[PDB]
């Protein structure tokens, strides 16, 4: 790939 | 007390603001340096030199718009050299005489490394310099704000299609929520571009990329990128078209969204690839 996309996510209590 | 620009527009006895506008050089290249000399441009004198002798100084200088995003730089004054955008209040410079004599001010900026294409455009703020005078009679202390705008683009030199960055992460908020992802192109010469992502995902419909992490993983959910209100699949050419010099958004957004169970709590990431098409 030409750019690389992290996604960072999180799910609560 | 009193300062005037080259193209008319002064500041009067007590201080104010004015709206500098400088040429630039339209190209500038990594370790080339950009030179804004504004002792051309400001110019200030003293109304009582029989009197009274004014003391001005570079008070504080900030760099806006394509400056503080493309360019690391440093001031000129009075012949010393200091950061900027500037930290400190630098020395300062007797003003004696009734005749406009030059503010000794310049702006050495080197483009950074990200920089690329249009780095500086036209009209706008490049630069927000503070004047400061003061004089060995009152107890004055006056401010000169000027806000030097660019009359013209200023080219990075660049070579084909180069993006906005090569990793590019983003947080979301705690489910459910979405977030704009801060993705550009550009090109030295205008291409038709288009572009893919790539990935593991977990629907049918190919659009749903699987959460990636192995630190206590929440289930149940994924991370599903949309563009202009619409969902994007994995492996789906989106057309951006015309784009050259000036920087043409992926549009992208993530988003959460639901594998087909019950979600639970926990860590959420996952990793996708985006593979510009040219022609
Ligand atoms: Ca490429």
């Amino acid at each position: 790939a030409d750019v690389t996309i992290t996604v960072n996510g999180k799910v609560v209590a | 007390f009193a300062c005037k620009t080259a193209n008319g527009t002064a500041i009067p006895i007590g201080g104010g603001s004015a709206n500098v506008y400088v040429n630039l050089a339209p190209v500038v290249n990594v370790g080339q340096n950009l030179v804004v000399d504004l002792s051309t441009q400001i110019f200030c004198h003293n109304d009582y030199p029989e009197t009274i002798t004014d003391y001005v100084t570079l008070q504080r200088g900030a760099a806006y718009g394509g400056v503080l995003s493309s360019f690391s730089g440093t001031v000129k004054y009075n012949g010393s050299s200091y950061p900027f955008p500037t930290t400190s209040e630098t020395p300062r410079v007797v003003y004696n005489s009734r005749t406009d004599k030059p503010w000794p001010v310049a702006l050495y900026l080197t483009p950074v490394s990200s920089a690329g294409g249009v780095a500086i455009k036209a009209g706008s703020l490049i630069a927000v310099l503070i004047l400061r005078q003061t004089n060995n009679y009152n107890s004055d202390d006056f401010q000169f704000v000027w806000n030097i705008y660019a009359n013209n683009d200023v080219v990075v030199p660049t070579g084909g299609c180069d993006a906005s960055a090569r990793d590019v992460t983003v947080t979301l908020p705690d489910y459910p929520g979405s977030v704009p992802i801060p993705l550009t192109v550009y090109c030295a010469k205008s291409q038709n571009l288009g572009y893919y992502l790539s990935g593991t995902t977990a629907d049918a419909g190919n659009s749903i990329f699987t959460n990636t992490a192995s630190f206590s993983p929440a289930q149940g959910v994924g991370v599903q990128l949309t563009r202009n209100g619409t969902i994007i699949p994995a492996n789906n050419t989106v057309s951006l078209g015309a784009v050259g010099t000036s920087a043409v958004s992926l549009g992208l957004t993530a988003n959460y969204a639901r594998t087909g169970g019950q979600v639970t709590a926990g860590n959420v990431q996952s990793i996708i690839g985006v593979t510009f098409v040219y022609q």
